[PDB]
């Protein structure tokens, strides 16, 4: 029994879809015979949503469309676990600056990450997140790995992110040690360090929070980390 | 008549509804495609911002095809800045989007594979795909900063050089990467053509628009032919032309067709039309694209600079910025002055394609629609934007 | 008090060169340019020389030469993992080497274990040397010792050290110190609740305490670390003594790890009487 | 009885005291007959703290300064009511942005807003808050007008703040009516209106919260509106 | 539904230059011109032309010349608020006066009881002119209106007009027009929590619904409001009548504002239902 | 001898300690004055970021002289960038200023009243000092966009002129203030010489520095004189030199005395020294503040330009803005490259007065020392930034 996964495309860009499958070496045994890809219509010819383990929803939510909100609401209703599957669903990351105007839908206007209508379970930040976190995901729900997963789920209630968060939540709150990982993370390049303090370009911040995920300083998970070095 | 809705339709990026009216056969007597995806609002999030916002906000329209909108975006600003990028980041600007190309038509041998590729071959050509875009997505990540959403195309050229490691390890594995490739493209095209798809499926007259083999090419898109209107004046049924989430540009007053077929019609010969044709061209064009990737990869001067200076505040210049998308020509345009973006409009490959899709389903049987749709590998995020 | 380890022995470059270069015993400048020349990197980052005195910046070492450019102690902010993505990118590097203070090393062990927003770099990383810390300062303070307290200037610095319980700077004829508890106060508040004295988490561990001047207290951790630092003693690139041997040794180490340890938990119980996040 | 009233500068820059002195026609009367000011250096000369039926804190607080953080503690201790006076002491405001460096105390790094180590009992965003919203309040607490202090008890939550909120709170929300007031507001000017919708020039933004705070859409307060309108 | 008011009548402005430039009686140019020229104001925040056709962007208006030039309503967005501060700094004004739609007003009167960051602007107000809406629209959606549907250009209208069943487009020789149901679902999202049709806060409320074509439908409400407006009437520079002799007459006005206000109090509950914050 | 310690002391802006060694009759040996305000830090927050958030930050310094810092600010970064400021926008900073300056010396007013003004006329001398202020802050409100952190201060010159409306009713209500300034002056300067402080209160030997009579002179303010050192290296009491928040700034190798007194020695023939002489000075610079403004406000052309075009990128110069606040020379030290700002510094009035005021309180009883403290109208926030 392969766990039952759902990849739901909402306002997203589909990156998070390609980093999935990115995963190059194991893609085709992943698909064929460790999970088990039961809806989505990127991936499976279906309309008809089934029940699943996990759904994967990718891209924030716009609350002006009618089928996306029903589509929202039906997959956590069907969905044992839902995961925001990048920074747009955890986020909002740049879709937090969508504000409306544009043809063909002049009133399409509004973004939000999906857990400010639904419940959700865990939460894969980053635009998109790498190859790696995403197996290293799967796999751990697939071996029922909870120990590795308890950042997901804690992630999943930080769902307003800034590359501001550096300040508010470390370097304000006296944590930060200049070590770089923040500017090292950034997939935009938004961040460069000032006399060992984060600098940010608020120009190139897509508001992901993947600067505060990597941060040692924003949580400290010392024994998988240490689990894993043998040490 | 009878009406068959396809909503969404699948294995394709983002989601379309597809509407045919068929007879008492089911063959279809109108066809009707368009975008259901809700639009973000790229072009009205970017005007207004720095110049430097825009390439890292329209890059996110699609993470299938990130590359060409980056490419696109800096160079409309280029521009409209009248910036002369030097050599060398000219060369890793169309190196990025070579490497792109044959990743992107991999993925649409991906998606498209349950159709055309036999049971007992399935995990080989996942395998085979696979390695493919492992290879191409070597030059991506070191050249441009991230596989996906890459940071480091900028206005001006690129951030950096590479260095010689960097250099000769791409040249390397693109080069040996050559004869895969043939294979692929060989076995692909083979199994299109087993399928055994109807005779004439989706030829139609629509104009072929395209304006570079490769890269792309700004004088070759005539602001005195394009125009573009919206589904309130194009769909005749009101219901979709006001759901349709895309707009509808044309060239020469009429809908057209972008990508790969059209690229080897206007610029390699290529004579055939229609749905086999249209993937027949794609996988042929991934031995274009790596063969220009790997003379490159030969060419680049690694110790050479790679980005211009450049004053952002503009002069109200309108900028073009035309590129060839795996999926066909991308049109990025935008204005700076005053250091910010005053207009800005992306006319995407798919949104060109959409108001041609849906007619080139008509003549045959419904069940032969969804297969229509897909040779235009369609990116409904794309067209939206 | 130590982490977890293999073994520890005291060690020393045998090049020469190195030797004057070195801040200690030459370990990491040493060891990199081991594995750079046997392949096992193919570039590492590094503190390289920076816009000011004493003011280093992070760079992509490909050549012993800029390993040696980059060796010797500057106790100010190089935040050298910002490199690491830049280095397996356009660098090309595929085996990337990095050195480390404690804080550092776990940015990075962090990344590799979840690395949610870091595409291709975590497998990359072939070699960590950590070396020990207790406390970095920002440059306005090292001036402040330097420039106010000491009467001289960054420009006449040849070299800077800390250890017997003082700061200490080296002139072009002179040996300048201040007693470190005057240094209290003046480095950054982020360090009052770190507990790792001898960087647990690295590959190999390296630093001055244990050891008499000129040689180096070396930590070997993971299978990595081990074995990289064995195959360049056995290549005759380090001279060794069981740290057992070696005055002050062992006893010194373990003392100041414990005093890190037993101040942070200190710190971070104050933190969390006032309501403080904190990590730990 | 007049109520006792303390001023605490805290890291703040005076501007809140002295946008309290401009209001001018009623400044002898307020201070000499109205309100007892019974403590704050700055214009009190004792030294040693009493009891306050308000405490009016100025500045943010500096985690490494240990006068600064004892000083707050005891005024907590000592004021019936605290009041988080001005952004900095309310928001962070401006200090948001500090990250330590500078002579001659380099280990001077971090500033948090007063709420995120005592209980605060009402705000006065601002920067500095008007001369007219300083009089209305305590002429209100004066009067135990408690219907009109309210959403000064509520702003005591508001503690973080940006002009990013007005996407995240309003725009995203489908709240977002392109009517101005953010932009009329803002004190800096790092807000202007693009096809109606606000836009933000972060360099100027001093993360002070004053256009989420006069945004028609953040809170309504309806009927103290009509009241002084006699509607 | 009306809001508290004193006095409602119709009426249409006797100068013949601002009749040829109303929307509809010319009641918001011809009562902030009289206050202009009587010195109860020293200028008047209006939406004033912008730099695309029927695009207005607010500006300061401190001559009848250009108050007259932002006459007749535009159907898209004018965020005439914020230009009242700029109004009273380098403009140098002390006695203001503004056209507001009722969401505007909002943003004003909440100014004026909490002006946390707002100095010595509050008390300058002294005319505010509220005009009905029940809707507001992205330019692009006008453009599909005009440029899609209509099949003409932002540039051939010289009018447009919103009533009786339809949005209405006048050409330079043509009347074009639109069900205006057919609008719905291109108006801005933000409108369907709205209550408030007839501009309940505003000194002196106007619009064109209750009244013949070329008159207007006046609520004065305020003190100022009702002395002002009554002014100029005195003055001559209004004809009005009283509503009750006038068609349609106040039963459609009561009848809109109902249906406004019943759909948003629908809306505000469904938004509730969804957990989504509203401040109604 | 035993110590008197005063902290904070009071009736000035921001927390500074007075701590007095004084004799068995209470004589004042040995006295040192130091900032306990916490750095917020602005010269190293604003180092790495954009031009155009200097000016707007460091105005936040200080909220009783917030016009000064701004100036400096857009003038250091004018002379960073070789910036021709157009004269009507020269004349705005100048009028915003001088504006300023009767404001600010009105508020030490309000603060020093305590000491010297009579019970029985406390209420006449705040309803004094209110009314000065009112119409000194039509001026900033007006011109500069808040009368506390104006907005439209920029770098090339102002946001924007004013009205033909707003010039003359300022220009009436300052020429109409003058009588009133005139009265306030009389009045104060009375009271001040009635309090009986004794002979030479104050009187120290420190050179007055002064840049200019009332906005300001960049070429009067001479690198090749100026030096800055650190607590530790100044105060001899480690103790004190570790606690110390302002750096020690120095002329010719020594510290300095600056402020309304340094100017009007300096620019005009003042020749009293000390206490007294230093409030006096403060009080006659109203009347020289007032009466410039009235000046401006006849002079200015409200249709003419007031902000010069510019490109931020910059070449690294270091640029200088010199401004005589109302407690002294604030120079602001400004480089712009690579469109950052790659350094910055500021020296502050009050940081340059605190290493005087100290030892200025010697040789008089301890009781006098906080007099000799609020002579100099102390700023901590300023002195500390
Ligand atoms: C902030 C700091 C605090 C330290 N405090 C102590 C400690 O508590 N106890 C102890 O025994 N040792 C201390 N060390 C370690 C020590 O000074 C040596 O760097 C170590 O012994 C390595 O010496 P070596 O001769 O083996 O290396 P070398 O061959 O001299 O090479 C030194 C390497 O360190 C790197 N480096 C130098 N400065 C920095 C920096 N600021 N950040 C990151 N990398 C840098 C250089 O790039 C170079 O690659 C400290 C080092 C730093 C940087
Ligand atoms: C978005 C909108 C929706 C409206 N919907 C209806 C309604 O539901 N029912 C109804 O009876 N009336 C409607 N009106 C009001 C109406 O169209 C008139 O503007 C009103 O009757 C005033 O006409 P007048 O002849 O008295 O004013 P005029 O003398 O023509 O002057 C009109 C004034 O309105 C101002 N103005 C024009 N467009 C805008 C804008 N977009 N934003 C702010 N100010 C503007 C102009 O600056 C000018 O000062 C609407 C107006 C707007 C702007
Ligand atoms: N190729 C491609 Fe995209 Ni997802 C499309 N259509 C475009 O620019
Ligand atoms: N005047 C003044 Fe400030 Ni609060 C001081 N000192 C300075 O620039
Ligand atoms: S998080 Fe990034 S990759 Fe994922 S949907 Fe959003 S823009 Fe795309
Ligand atoms: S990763 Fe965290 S601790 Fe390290 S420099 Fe960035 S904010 Fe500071
Ligand atoms: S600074 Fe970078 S990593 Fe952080 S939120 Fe912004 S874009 Fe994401
Ligand atoms: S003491 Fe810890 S936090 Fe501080 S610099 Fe050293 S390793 Fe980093
Ligand atoms: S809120 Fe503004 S005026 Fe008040 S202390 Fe902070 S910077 Fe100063
Ligand atoms: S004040 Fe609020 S509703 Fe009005 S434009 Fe600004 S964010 Fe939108
Ligand atoms: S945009 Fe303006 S009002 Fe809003 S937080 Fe920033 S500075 Fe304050
Ligand atoms: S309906 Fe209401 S919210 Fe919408 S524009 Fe009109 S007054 Fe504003
Ligand atoms: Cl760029
Ligand atoms: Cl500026
Ligand atoms: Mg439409
Ligand atoms: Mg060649
Ligand atoms: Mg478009
Ligand atoms: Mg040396
Ligand atoms: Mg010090
Ligand atoms: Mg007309
Ligand atoms: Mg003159
Ligand atoms: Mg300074």
């Amino acid at each position: 029994a392969k766990p039952r996964i759902g990849y739901i495309h909402l306002s997203g860009c589909t990156g998070d879809a390609m980093s999935l499958t990115e995963n190059y070496d194991i893609l085709a045994e992943l698909l064929t015979n460790m999970v088990d890809i039961v809806y989505g219509q990127t991936l499976v010819d279906l309309w008809e949503m089934p029940e699943m383990d996990l759904a994967l929803v990718e891209g924030s939510v716009c609350l002006q469309d009618e089928h996306s909100l029903h589509e929202l609401k039906e997959l956590r209703e069907k969905a044992k676990l839902v995961c925001a599957f990048g920074s747009c669903a955890a986020t909002g990351c740049f879709t937090r600056y969508s504000r409306g105007g544009q043809q063909a839908q002049p009133s399409h206007e509004s973004f939000v990450p999906i857990a400010d209508l639904i419940d959700v379970d865990l939460a894969l930040p980053g635009c998109p997140p790498s190859p790696e976190i995403i197996a290293k995901t799967v796999v751990a729900l697939l071996n029922n790995d909870m120990d590795y997963l308890q950042p997901m789920l804690d992630l999943a209630g930080y769902t307003e992110a800034c590359g501001c968060d550096l300040q508010t939540k470390v370097v304000n709150q006296g944590l930060c040690i200049g070590c770089g990982t923040c500017a090292m993370a950034c997939q935009t390049r938004a961040l460069d360090m000032t006399n060992g303090r984060p600098e940010l370009n608020s120009d190139r911040c897509i508001k992901c929070g993947i600067c505060y995920v990597q941060c040692p300083r924003s949580w400290w998970p010392e024994e998988q980390i240490k689990k894993e070095l043998g040490l | 008549s009878e009406r068959i809705v396809i909503s969404p339709t699948s294995r394709q990026e983002g989601h379309a509804e597809l509407v045919m009216e068929v007879d008492d056969e089911g063959i279809v007597t109108k066809g009707r495609y368009f975008s259901i995806t809700p639009v973000r609002g790229l072009e009205k999030m970017v005007t207004g911002k720095a110049p430097e916002t825009a390439p890292v906000m329209v890059q996110r329209i699609c993470g299938v095809c990130p590359i060409p909108h980056t490419l696109a975006s800096v160079e409309a600003i280029d521009d409209s800045l009248d910036i002369e990028v030097p050599k060398a980041g000219r060369l890793l600007r169309e190196l990025t989007l070579a490497a792109h190309h044959v990743n992107s038509h991999a993925i649409h041998h991906f998606l498209i594979a349950p159709d055309f590729v036999p049971e007992n071959l399935m995990a080989d050509a996942i395998n085979s795909v696979s390695e493919i875009r492992k290879n191409a997505q070597y030059v991506v990540d070191m050249v441009a900063g991230e596989g996906i959403h890459p940071s480091d195309v900028r206005i001006g050229g690129m951030a950096d050089n590479i260095t010689e490691l960097a250099r000769k390890r791409l040249y390397a594995r693109l080069k040996q990467l050559k004869p895969k490739v043939n294979e692929h493209v060989e076995l692909m095209i083979g199994l299109i053509e087993d399928k055994g798809l109807p005779e004439g499926l989706g030829v139609h007259n629509q104009p072929t628009l395209a304006s570079h083999q490769i890269y792309g090419d700004r004088t070759k898109f005539d602001l005195d032919r394009f125009t573009e209107i919206m589904p309130e004046s194009w769909y005749d049924d009101p219901e979709i032309a006001k759901r349709a989430c895309s707009t509808i540009p044309l060239y020469d007053g009429r809908n057209v067709e972008v990508g790969p077929r059209a690229r080897m019609v206007e610029f390699q010969g290529f004579k055939e039309r229609g749905v086999v044709a249209q993937h027949v061209a794609r996988a042929l064009e991934m031995k274009t694209a790596l063969s220009r990737a790997i003379e490159i990869l030969d060419e680049l001067d690694t110790s050479a600079p790679v980005r211009a200076d450049f004053d952002e505040r503009g002069t109200g210049k309108l900028g073009i910025g035309a590129i060839e998308a795996p999926r066909g020509l991308d049109v990025h345009m935008a204005k700076v002055e005053n250091g910010k973006i005053q207009f800005y409009s992306a006319l995407v490959p798919t949104t060109w394609n959409i108001p041609t899709m849906g007619p080139a389903t008509e003549g045959f049987h419904h069940e032969y629609g969804p297969h229509v749709i897909r040779a235009y590998d369609p990116c409904l995020s794309c067209a939206t934007h | 008090v130590l982490g977890t380890y293999k073994e520890i022995v005291s060690a020393r470059s045998t090049d020469r060169e190195i030797q004057k270069l070195a801040q200690d015993g030459g370990i990491v400048t040493g060891l990199l340019a081991y594995a750079l020349d046997e392949g096992i990197i193919e570039g590492a980052v590094v503190a390289g020389p920076g816009e000011e005195f004493w003011k280093p910046q992070p760079m992509v070492a490909m050549s012993s030469d800029e390993l040696k450019a980059a060796a010797g102690t500057k106790y100010t902010f190089s935040p050298n993992v910002m490199m690491l993505k830049k280095a397996v990118r356009q660098y090309g590097i595929e085996k990337l080497g990095t050195v480390a203070i404690p804080c550092q090393t776990m940015g990075i062990r962090k990344m590799q274990t979840y690395p949610f927003g870091v595409r291709f770099l975590a497998d990359k990383i072939k070699l960590l040397v950590g070396i020990y810390c207790m406390e970095n300062f920002p440059y306005t303070s090292l001036q402040t010792f330097i420039c106010e307290k000491l009467g001289v200037s960054m420009e006449l610095v040849e070299k800077m050290d800390i250890g017997k319980g003082k700061f200490w700077v080296y002139t072009q004829d002179d040996v300048l110190t201040l007693p470190l508890k005057e240094t209290h106060g003046y480095e950054q508040a982020g360090c009052k609740i770190c507990k790792d004295y001898v960087a647990e988490l690295a590959d190999v561990s390296t630093g001055s305490v244990g050891s008499p001047d000129g040689w180096s207290t070396v930590i070997t951790r993971t299978d990595a670390g081990d074995s990289i630092f064995k195959q360049a003693v056995e290549a005759g690139l380090f001279e060794t003594k069981p740290i057992e041997e070696v005055k002050p040794g062992l006893g010194l180490l373990e003392k100041l790890a414990a005093q890190k340890k037993e101040k942070a938990e200190k710190n971070i119980a104050a933190r969390k009487e006032m309501g403080l996040p904190t990590p730990f």
